[PDB]
């Protein structure tokens, strides 16, 4: 399973 | 031996105004096992390996729905790109991301993963430590310094050490046949009779999985260093590989000259010569 | 802008008059945006099957072009490619010894 990334770049 | 989970996410930016294309491969040992894209008919994450296939509905659902809200990141974050870079929408641009999990042959975490490129070249990565991160230029600290704001690396270190291990755990058990299987090299040897007497001899390597191999050519006992033509490894099409390995210097004097084949699924080293 | 890198060659060893398969290999590429041709007689083959995109661990992108043929003594084959990073198309023509 993939991952939700955080803060946008 | 050692185990890996991996995604590759890319997204591109369409000059057209558009919105980007999205893809997401996800890798179990170097093969894909899931895929998603956002120019399919229906976009949605989908099975790549036949034990994947065991995964239900609310799976399926689940991962389409997490990709959603990366075509979102994307979207956000190559339009900030574009700001620090003093760059045009009118342009096409490449956002690419690697993340995942390598684990040992117990299946114990050796390490967390993840990294960034911005037009094919490194932006940010997050060290081995999965605590501080490394920028690759002054644009990239950008980013380093909202992130250490954000505590982001927190969150891709519970997912890293987390549920990345706790999934490739499970693919690893329901996709024991599948990935346990290698397939041994079927070598050869062709001769191609070249200018002055100056026969070129090319060992064949074929059918062989995974794609680590070793091929060399020896005069009487004494491998071939200078002159050796090596191809790079290729695929095959059907889920093996391909290799060539080419001598030229031998004459009307060939029995001389011998092949060999390392490969971790043959039951012995090959060794041949011929024609 | 990197460079692509072709590799035409069949599935399995020619024999003449046997159906096999086609493989153009274009690697070591960025911007993903290329276009590939397989070429029978200097003439487009309609039904070029393509794989997916894909990246390796270095970033560039790579796909494989792959089309049904039966080799025969005559019959040439070649690949050309067409990329941002090249002033002009680059072609590779089907070798049986390579």
């Amino acid at each position: 399973a993939s991952n939700e990334n955080w803060e946008t770049m | 031996g050692p185990h890996s989970m991996r995604y590759f996410e890319t997204a591109v930016s369409r000059p057209g105004l558009e919105e980007p294309r999205y893809i997401s491969v996800g890798y179990v040992d170097n093969k894909e096992f899931v895929r998603f894209d956002s120019d399919a008919e229906n976009p949605r994450y989908e099975p790549r390996a036949p034990w994947m296939e065991q995964e239900g509905p609310e799976y399926w659902e689940r991962e389409t729905q997490k990709a959603k809200g990366q075509e979102q990141w994307f979207r956000v974050s190559l339009r900030n790109l574009l700001g620090y870079y003093n760059q045009s929408a009118g342009g096409s641009h490449t956002l690419q991301q690697m993340s995942g999990c390598d684990l040992g042959s117990d299946w114990r975490l050796l390490r967390g993963y993840l990294q960034f490129a911005y037009e094919g070249r490194d932006y940010i990565a997050l060290n081995e430590d999965l605590k501080t991160w490394t920028a690759a230029d002054m644009a990239a600290q950008i980013t380093r310094r909202k992130w250490e704001q954000s505590g982001a690396a927190e969150h891709y270190k519970a997912y890293l050490e987390g549920e990345c291990v706790e999934w490739l755990h499970r693919y690893l058990k329901n996709g024991n046949a599948t990935l346990l299987r290698t397939d041994s090299p079927k070598a050869h040897v062709t001769h191609h009779p070249r200018s002055k007497g100056e026969v070129t001899l090319r060992c064949w390597a074929l059918g062989f999985y995974p794609a680590d191999i070793t091929l060399t050519w020896q005069l009487n006992g004494e491998e071939l260093t200078q002159d050796m033509e090596l191809v790079e490894t290729r695929p095959a099409g059907d889920g093996t590989f391909q290799k060539w390995a080419s001598v030229v210097v031998p004459l009307g004097k060939e029995q001389n000259y011998t092949c060999r084949v390392y490969h971790e699924g043959l039951p012995e080293p090959l060794t041949l010569r011929w024609e | 802008q990197k460079t692509p890198q072709i590799q035409v060659y069949s599935r399995h060893p020619p024999e003449n008059g046997k159906p096999n398969i086609l493989n153009c290999y274009v690697t070591q590429f960025h911007p993903p945006h290329i276009e590939i041709q397989m070429l029978k007689n200097g003439k487009k083959i309609p039904k070029v099957e393509m794989s997916d995109m894909s990246f390796s661990k270095d970033w560039s992108f790579y796909i494989l072009a792959h089309t049904e043929f039966t080799p025969t003594e005559t019959d040439t084959y070649a690949c050309r490619v067409k990329h941002a990073s090249m002033a002009e198309p680059k072609t590779v023509y089907w070798d049986r010894d390579m």
